[PDB]
């Protein structure tokens, strides 16, 4: 079945930028390409229709372009609101979706404050040893996050989450876990987080010792 | 105006089988095509099938023949869809659109959207959140300010509600979205507040667990 493809995975640019958003088909779909619009929070709408018609009740920054298999999405100029995810549509053979691209704005780069968190002695009497590690607010998105115990890397029993780019600050944040028994702590005495950031060739270590 | 409001979250165990719905209001139900699509998480839209409720025709995408059902109910307006076989990754969340028949034209799209089902597959049973919290060691505080956090672990299914002194505390706050760990969630928040302030001033995590009607408060101590 047609395949779309829009190789532009995540976007960043400036408010006020002029922004577009490239779409492929695998084959010629005559025109037939929607594009929509999909909030942080979930909502989904509709941008424009049959490749270029700007559907009523849409900003005139938005409007789209193309014909046969290449097609494209283009903002005059770039406000708050736009920051979301867009997708383009097929409609020529059955329905498919594009792979996704998402916008987010650019904003001066964030070294991460990074800080580190014994297992609570809660969780120790329950068998449990939870050690955390907190890079807030740093920018660009790319960040790296190494862990050692006693010197040595572990790789193992490592969880990671990451926040989408803030509204107000425009920064990121991740927060990784280091999960062992208790009788794993308590083998070792000092237990380090390493981030490695475009804001520096040397990283940021953070860690204590029992 | 045009209206769809779809079922709410659905919990079933791999295997199992569901049927979520879609009401639609505000215009002709039997005038338009009834197209359902998918998103796992961080994933993007994929494409189900459709049916027209006027004389009941469906299109499938071919990969979900055998998974998913399509149905309708013209005398109470509502869409029908049922996966069956679950697996794990059956587990996303599921919108419904509306496509114009044939009338001549260029006026063809998905105008109006659901706010999306979300379905989970999973064995695991109702658990209360473990709550600890993450009291700070030398070396995390930055500038003028200190840094502290509070850890939820081992709940299902989601969500927890987590505020840092009963609401009151919410700039400097970042929590995390919450993770796998052996079927059961993991959640992480922290809270930046004037080095001056802590602990002079209390600081406390609350969590929240309306499947369990679970509330634990954890005040963070040095």
């Amino acid at each position: 079945d047609i395949v779309m493809t829009q190789s532009s995975s995540s976007l960043s640019a400036s408010l006020g930028d002029r922004v577009t958003i490239s779409c492929r088909a695998s084959q010629d779909i005559s025109n037939y390409l929607n594009w929509y619009q999909q909030k942080p929070d979930g909502t989904v709408e509709l941008l424009i229709y049959y490749t270029s018609r700007l559907q009523s009740g849409v900003p005139s920054r938005f409007s789209g372009s193309g014909s046969g298999s290449d097609y494209s999405l283009t903002i005059s100029n770039l406000v708050p609101e736009d920051i979301a995810t867009y997708y383009c549509q097929q409609y020529s053979k059955l329905f498919t979706f594009g792979s996704g691209t998402k916008l987010e704005i650019k904003r001066a780069d964030a070294a991460p404050t990074v800080s580190i968190f014994p297992p609570s002695s809660e969780q120790l009497t329950s068998g449990g040893a939870s050690v955390v590690c907190f890079l807030n607010n740093f920018y660009p998105k790319d960040i790296n996050v190494k862990w050692k115990i006693d010197g040595s890397e572990r790789q193992n029993g490592v969880l990671n989450s990451w926040t989408d780019q803030d509204s107000k600050d425009s920064t990121y944040s991740m927060s990784s876990t280091l999960t062992l028994t208790k009788d794993e702590y308590e083998r070792h005495n000092s237990y380090t987080c390493e981030a490695t950031h475009k804001t520096s060739t040397s990283p940021i270590v953070k860690s204590f010792n029992r | 105006a045009v209206q769809l409001s779809q079922s709410g979250t659905v919990l079933a165990r791999p295997g199992a089988s569901v049927k979520m719905s879609c009401k639609a209001s505000g215009y002709t139900f039997t005038s338009y095509w009834m197209h359902w699509v998918k998103q796992r998480p961080g994933q993007g839209l994929e494409w189900i099938g459709a049916i027209y409720p006027g004389n009941s025709d469906t299109s499938y995408n071919q990969k979900f023949k055998g998974k998913a059902k399509l149905t309708a109910v013209t005398s109470a307006s509502t869409a029908y869809m049922e996966l069956s076989s679950l697996t794990n990754e059956d587990s996303a969340v599921y919108y419904c659109t509306r496509w114009p028949h044939y009338y001549g034209g260029s006026r063809y799209y998905f105008d109006y959207w659901g706010q999306g089902t979300t379905l989970t597959v999973s064995s695991a049973k109702t658990t209360a959140p473990s709550v600890y919290p993450l009291a700070p060691v030398c070396g995390d505080t930055t500038g003028s300010s200190v840094t502290l956090g509070c850890l939820v672990k081992g709940y299902f299914p989601e969500p927890v509600t987590l505020t840092w002194n009963s609401g009151s505390l919410s700039s400097g706050v970042h929590t995390f979205p919450a993770v796998l760990q052996s079927d059961l969630y993991t959640l992480s928040s922290s809270v930046t507040v004037t080095s001056s302030t802590w602990p002079s001033q209390s600081i406390t995590c609350n969590v929240a667990h309306p499947a369990s009607s679970t509330k634990v408060d954890k005040k963070i101590e040095p």
